[PDB]
């Protein structure tokens, strides 16, 4: 009785059944067939070859001759059968022995040298497949080829003078063959004593000069023993750890995450530089000549896996509690176990060593447990079902074996015990329950022949009924069916249908009347009679332009599988490092545009996005997960089509491509699957689908040369600057759109620089990005009226992702060049002084929300390198109509002087405060601040980071006047002592802020006054911040060259002569606030008491010292010049997730009470909305083809 | 091998699928009251909560419609106002002119970049892509064979040395022999 | 046997119970995609923008704006060409407008006709039989390299055989040198 309350994790793995292990060679496999089998039918078929191998080593015991050498050519295909044969028999002459023997005779040079004319170098070669053929017979056989010394003969061959490349090849084919086994392995990296180790004597071979194969070869077994000692390295690293904190350094840990990705990335390219390619195949940059198939290294890089117990190792790191901790080693190990289980032959190595595995299933579980507790699963840490996935891969591949075991039993009578079939198969069903076991399901069946399990399935019970109730259900029947439809559904990869699809039509043929077989026969509908190459391209283009009418329909739901299929033979998957391009991908992208394939995707595009936009603004986002799949499915393949078929084409050489349909589809798709996800957070398949969109888009910006921008009217009309147009287009054109065009337009437009990068960069890479934003600019100031629009539009909005989102492009888009940020800051500050000026005509000026929320705007571009610098270059007042901008920060500095009692005037001035911080910000600069050599001096830099010398008088004024102000803030104080430490680090504001106290002699004062009247535990920020800013006024007394006594500013602390008192006050003050519950009040007390100090350490009544000499700073270089001299690269909150909890809409987003049916009749007529809504609700409202 | 214990089962099974049905009707009920509970009405129209920038851009699209509105009746009144001369109706007959013309120029444009000549041109520079791409492959592959003719004329200078080597030992070889044979 | 029937139908029974928790799963999941937990941003997004009045009142106005707009330059270019004269700065512009549609839509015409169709698809038949020629030199290349390779192959062989007939005669030579001279 299988019970129906399902715990994922109560199954765990059994030792595999029916699949062999994916690393044992077929000598192992053939020997352990043998064993445990015992007697079968193929006995004798070993045994004609057995006593044919016996009689054929006996005949050759003395002969060197041309038969020896022909016998030499017939022992490989001998020793599959015949040597395990006889070492299950027990052979007492050393079969094993005798063949290593004739091994190393064949392979020497001097028995070569006693032989006919044209049969020596096929003595030679006969020997090295006899290498190949005896290193693949398990570790007897590579021990007794190693004792026998099979590398110290191998690289005689090598270094043989005048010897061929063919034969050269020959051989380090059979070296791999021999290191590939682990024993092998170890013998080659580490040598005999007094004697050179294989890879000493293999890296000297490849020093030499020889042909591009034969030296590709050997590269080919480098990148082998690299992949070795990575591992071995891995062991040794895990051993530390597990040995160290068992009864521990960070560099282990970043080395180990290091080491983790290296394998990762090797076992991405294993296929291509880890293999012997064939002989007649050539190193060409695209394949063209030599065989097509190629043998795969998975199953050696896994016996290199489980020799060094890279399971139990990954067991062990995700158990020690210093290694767990980290969040570099899980996704680390993860992204290894990931492509581990990928492929069939990974899983059936997560399966074989199935003891390491429920360990790791269990640790990747008590993670889930670990992220349970710490409670951050939320957001930031991702919500990973990796464990889930793999413990249900595993769990389904298991009930693959016992399926197919279970049929086995039955060659030679009829099922009678089908107890356990229907138990595998609905602890097989309840797997495709959850999301991720669905997935995972539909992924194993899909690999390498796995749903053979269930069609035999079914072809065994078409028998005993035609499938359905006549004297039995046969309930197996109806799981496999069941099976059959979840893996078609939700198998993204299809390559399991090209060989399953004609025995799927004739059970869905031979069977009418059920109800899953007829939808899955609709789901097979294109493959009827296709031969899934490049030459049936057109048929299925042509049933996906026949039938686009359905495209969700339940009718026309054939369509995902056609474009499944499509995308699996016309796309090519992501090319990696290392791989040799096939040129039929070319050929399958010129038949993809031969029958119209850009009309009928495109097609395809809009029918999805016209289906999907009334569900999608009725809440209704494919509920039912089997819809959901679908349609993901069947975006992600269009969108790959379309991505494979513009890629290949605009790139490189230009091509125009103008047809303007991409765009403006993507643009909507992106909205509909991408825009706004409910879980704060695109999912997996909701990301690839933003990644194609993005890669699409861009691809309109490839291929664009710097002599199609030459002319301004062939800019504005080129492949680029259209896609902009109809990008920047799309976001104004409906609400509901505002967010998506903004995540849209972030993911296109570059990342703001410097970038964080771990390593030096050379400047050809510094002078192309900063090619790109140029380019960028050029292709956007075209669009001048539209990034107007845009910056002016969602300007004072209080829809947080929103206004989050136009504040990240204002940031992205001013970092490209000088144009295209002047643009934007124009726009800011002319529409500031605009909304400063449309309430406060022939008045005084009045602030209302709209302006605290665009002072909102500016304060958070201002804080950015680029913005700040095009902020500056205006309020400069240099002549080009910028006199408004000017009088507007003027006035915004008069607001600061004046605050008022007002609310929201109290909200604006810490907004013109924390501008007035960020501009005076030496570190917020294009060219960032440093002494040494790399940039300009310190002394010219602050001409390109800080205001001119009038603007910095007027905001020394204003700081000294919201300081000495009893109606300012707190937060305003505590930014403008902030900007006075900013000012106090340099001799030029230095200077502005002491000539600023002496027409303001009371601001130190009162801010002092201020600090201790309202001193608590809370407070103490800002009188630490004061005091911070205290010293640094002294800190150079000790430097600055450009400073104060301490006589003067004692008395500039007083108008009154009370100081000491409040510096008593404040002394004593720190003993009642407790002292004890943080440092900071410590530095607070020492710091203060040093002044308490220093004040009766000098006389207090002296004037500030008048005249010295005055920094003045150079010209302030032209905007232009700073961008390109910009720090393009550096060596090492806003960009996480633009959902942010709460920024602006905190409780209060100042909602318009709008009348919409009475602003209706004022302009054109126009009927009640509520009709129109509710007509929506009724058809449209499951999920669909809807009518909208 | 008891009957009761069976029937004891199929009736507990058949309960549990009942309370299972049960809890299917309640779900389907919940899931379609959320589906569908968000109606309009007309008062809660009246007092509509738009943010700011939405109240913007209506108060903006309001205005720019009355001026347009507004500068549009003033267009129609001056066209009102013109009477028939040849100069304006020749003038009017070559406006239509000029408006059809760019609308059928706006179709053809669309039909060059997205019709078959568009489909041809893509295959056009697809298949110089891949040829090139190709020769590129073959010239490569052409220098690989100029290394292995390479390694064949080294392979016969080596033939041409060992047999010239041959030929003196052997001859030497032989005189020697046939000289002192006959000294002994 | 009353017991093989009666755990077939317990079998069906469980088998309608786990079709029975499937939809539980699929219910529960759209329950839970429903009311997710959800931050208020979101909800205030799909609130103010993604509102389908505020929508549908957008779009409603943005559309008449539109054709306000278009129909008020048609009129206003319409009005000027009642203003169209010879001679005239408005009547020289109109008239050379008209002229540079003419031209681009005859530039449209040539670049859209049969003829130039036919001339792209003669040039991707070229270009077609071009590639048909380098995979026929391809053929040609793979052949050379084999033959290259037996030349190689064949070459090393008689190379080695020189050796041994090399050696046999040195160490001949050597050994009678060694014999003959003790007859001296």
């Amino acid at each position: 009785v299988p019970p129906m309350t399902y715990d994922p994790y109560d199954r765990e793995l059994v030792p595999l059944l029916y699949f062999s292990c994916p690393y044992k060679t077929t000598f192992e496999i053939e020997i352990s067939r043998m064993k445990d089998q015992g007697p079968d039918k193929e006995n004798s078929g070993a045994i004609e070859a057995s006593v044919k191998l016996t009689e054929l080593l006996d005949l050759y015991r003395e002969d060197r001759g041309a038969k020896w050498v022909t016998a030499l050519e017939e022992i490989p295909s001998l020793i599959i059968k015949g040597l395990s044969y006889l070492q299950l028999k027990n052979t007492k002459q050393d079969s094993l022995g005798q063949l290593v023997d004739w091994t190393m005779q064949a392979l020497n040079l001097q028995v070569a040298l006693r032989q006919p004319i044209a049969l020596n170098v096929r003595q030679l070669k006969a020997g090295t497949k006899l290498v190949s053929s005896l290193a693949e017979c398990g570790a007897q056989g590579v021990t007794g080829l190693l004792q026998a010394g099979v590398i110290s003969g191998l690289f005689e061959l090598l270094f043989a003078d005048h010897v061929s490349s063919s034969l050269k090849l020959n051989a380090f084919k059979a070296l791999d063959s021999v290191i590939s086994m682990t024993e092998g392995m170890e013998a080659f990296l580490r040598g005999r004593q007094n004697e050179k180790s294989g890879y000493q004597k293999l890296l000297e071979l490849i020093l030499l000069d020889q042909t591009v194969r034969v030296v590709t070869a050997g590269s080919a077994i480098l990148q082998k023993c690299h992949f070795y000692e990575v591992l071995s390295e891995i062991k040794r690293l895990g051993d530390h750890l597990a040995e160290k904190t068992s009864s521990i350094s960070e560099g282990e840990i970043e080395r180990l995450i290091n080491l983790l990705e290296e394998v990762f990335h090797l076992m991405e390219t294993a296929p291509h530089t880890m293999i012997q390619q064939p002989v007649k195949s050539f190193p060409t940059m695209a394949r063209i000549t030599g065989p097509p198939e190629r043998d795969d290294p998975y199953p050696v890089l896994f016996r290199y896996l489980h020799s060094h117990h890279f399971l139990e190792l990954v067991t062990l790191l995700l158990s020690i509690p210093v290694t767990s901790a980290h969040p570099g080693v899980l996704q680390a190990t993860k992204d290894v176990l990931k492509f581990l289980a990928q492929s069939q032959k990974g899983l059936l190595f997560f399966m074989s060593e199935y003891e390491a595995t429920n360990l790791l299933i269990r640790a990747l579980c008590h993670f889930y447990d670990q992220d349970e507790e710490e409670g951050l699963q939320s957001d930031g840490v991702i919500d990973d079902a990796f464990a889930l996935w793999l413990q249900d891969s595993t769990q389904t591949l298991q009930c693959i074996t016992e399926l197919f075991s279970h049929f086995q039993r039955c060659t030679a009578s009829e099922e009678t015990d089908h107890s356990d079939l229907l138990g595998t198969l609905h602890n097989l069903y309840l797997i495709t329950f959850n999301p991720v076991g669905r997935s995972a399901v539909g992924h194993v069946f899909s690999l390498e022949k796995n749903l053979q399990s269930l069609i035999t399935l079914m072809e065994y019970y078409s028998k005993e009924a035609l499938g359905d109730s006549k004297s039995k259900k046969s309930v197996a029947y109806n799981y496999a069916c069941i099976l059959i439809l979840v893996v078609v559904q939700s198998s993204s990869d299809v390559q399991m249908l090209e060989q399953h699809a004609a025995s799927l039509l004739k059970l869905c043929k031979a069977d009418e009347n059920n109800a899953k077989l007829q939808e899955l026969g609709k789901w097979l509908e294109p493959l009827k009679n296709l031969r899934f190459e490049i030459n049936c391209i057109p048929n299925l283009i042509e049933y996906v332009k026949q039938n686009i009418d359905n495209l969700m329909t339940p009718e026309g739901v054939g369509l995902t599988t056609a474009l499944r299929v499509l995308c699996n033979v016309a796309c090519p998957p992501p090319p990696v490092e290392g791989q040799q391009k096939d040129l039929k991908w070319n050929l399958a992208v010129i038949q993809l545009f031969s029958a119209e394939g850009m009309d009928t995707f495109i097609r395809v595009l809009q029918k999805l996005n016209s289906i999907l936009t009334q569900p999608w603004r009725l809440h209704v986002n494919m509920g039912t997960t089997l819809h959901r799949v679908t349609t993901i499915s069947m975006a992600r393949c269009t969108l790959t089509l379309l991505k494979t078929m513009l890629t290949e084409l605009l790139r490189g050489g230009s091509f125009e491509f103008k047809d303007m349909r991409v765009p403006s589809a993507l643009v909507t798709l992106h909205m509909l699957l991408c825009s706004i996800p409910l879980s704060g957070r695109l999912d997996s398949d909701e990301q690839k689908i933003q990644n194609d969109i993005i890669d699409i888009l861009l691809t309109f910006t490839q291929g664009v040369n710097e002599k199609l921008t030459i002319s301004e009217e062939t800019l504005a009309n080129n492949t680029w600057s259209l896609m902009l147009k109809e990008v920047l287009s799309s976001i104004l054109k409906v609400p509901e759109g505002f967010f998506s065009g903004l995540i849209l337009l972030s993911e296109l437009l570059p990342l703001p620089l410097p970038m964080q990068t771990t390593q030096v960069i050379e400047p050809h890479d510094i002078s192309v990005a900063l090619n790109t934003r140029k380019l960028w600019s050029m292709h956007l100031h075209v669009q001048a009226k539209l990034l107007q629009e845009i910056v002016r539009s969602f300007s004072g909005t209080t829809c947080q992702p929103i206004q989050h989102m136009l504040r990240r492009i204002c940031v992205q888009l001013c970092d490209l060049a000088s144009p295209t940020a002047l643009l934007i800051m124009r726009t800011v500050l002319d529409l500031i002084v605009e909304d400063l000026q449309s309430t406060s005509e022939d008045k005084e000026k009045q602030y209302t929300s709209q302006t605290t929320r665009l002072l909102a705007l500016l304060d958070a571009l201002a804080s950015h390198k680029a913005c700040k610098l095009a902020i500056l270059h205006l309020i400069n007042g240099t002549i080009k109509g910028d006199e408004r901008y000017a009088e507007i920060f003027q006035d915004l500095l008069a607001l600061v002087r004046s605050p008022g009692d007002s609310v929201i005037r109290q909200q604006c001035v810490e907004y013109v405060t924390s501008i007035l911080q960020s501009l005076c910000d030496q570190d917020i600069a294009l060219i960032l601040p440093s002494s040494s050599e790399g940039s300009i001096s310190e002394l010219e830099q602050l001409s390109n980071s800080l205001p001119n010398k009038e603007l910095m008088t007027s905001i020394c004024d204003c700081l000294l006047a919201t300081l000495a102000n009893s109606e300012s803030s707190y937060n305003c104080l505590l930014t403008c002592v902030r900007t006075m430490m900013f000012l106090a680090e340099h001799d030029y504001g230095l200077f502005h802020l002491k000539s600023s106290l002496r027409k303001n002699s009371s601001a130190l004062h009162s801010l002092l006054k201020r600090v201790v009247s309202t001193f608590s535990k809370d407070t103490g920020e800002l009188a630490s911040s004061f005091l911070e800013f205290m010293r640094q006024i002294l800190n150079s007394d000790t430097s600055r060259t450009m400073s104060i006594n301490a006589a003067e500013l004692k008395q500039l602390l007083q108008s009154k002569e009370e100081s000491p008192e409040n510096l008593f006050l404040e002394l004593e003050k720190l003993v009642l606030e407790h002292s004890k519950d943080d440092d900071n009040l410590d530095s607070l007390l020492d710091s203060v008491v040093g002044l308490k100090q220093m004040l009766e350490s000098s006389g207090d009544p002296l004037p500030l010292s008048d005249q010295d000499v005055e920094p003045v700073l150079s010209a302030p270089e032209s905007l232009q010049n700073l961008f390109n001299n910009r720090t393009a690269y550096v060596l090492a909150s806003m960009w996480f997730t633009p959902f942010q909890a709460e920024e602006i809409d905190t409780d209060l987003d100042l909602v318009k009470v709008d009348l919409i049916e009475l602003s209706e009749k004022c302009c054109s007529d126009f009927d009640l909305h509520s009709e129109l809504e509710r007509s929506f609700l009724s058809e449209p409202s499951s999920p669909g083809r809807t009518k909208t | 091998q008891q009957q009761q214990e069976s029937a004891r089962r199929e009736n507990i099974l058949v309960m549990r699928l009942a309370t299972k049905e049960q809890e299917m009707q309640e779900c389907t009920t919940q899931i379609q009251y959320l589906k569908q509970v968000q109606q309009p009405s007309v008062a809660q129209l009246r007092s509509t909560m738009v943010d700011p920038a939405i109240n913007l851009f209506f108060l903006k699209m309001k205005g720019e419609l009355e001026q347009t509105k507004d500068k549009l009746e003033q267009a129609q009144n001056e066209l009102s106002a013109w009477k028939f001369t040849p100069d304006s109706q020749t003038g009017k007959k070559l406006m239509a002119k000029c408006r059809m013309l760019i609308q059928e120029n706006q179709e053809l444009g669309r039909q060059l970049s997205q019709g078959r000549i568009a489909q041809l041109e893509a295959e056009l520079a697809l298949q110089k892509k891949y040829s090139e791409e190709l020769k590129s492959s073959q010239d490569e592959l052409n220098d690989f064979i100029i290394q292995l003719d390479e390694e064949v004329e080294g392979m016969q200078s080596t033939i041409l040395v060992l047999q010239q080597q041959l030929k003196e030992t052997r001859q030497q070889l032989a005189q020697y022999q046939q000289q002192q044979s006959q000294a002994s």
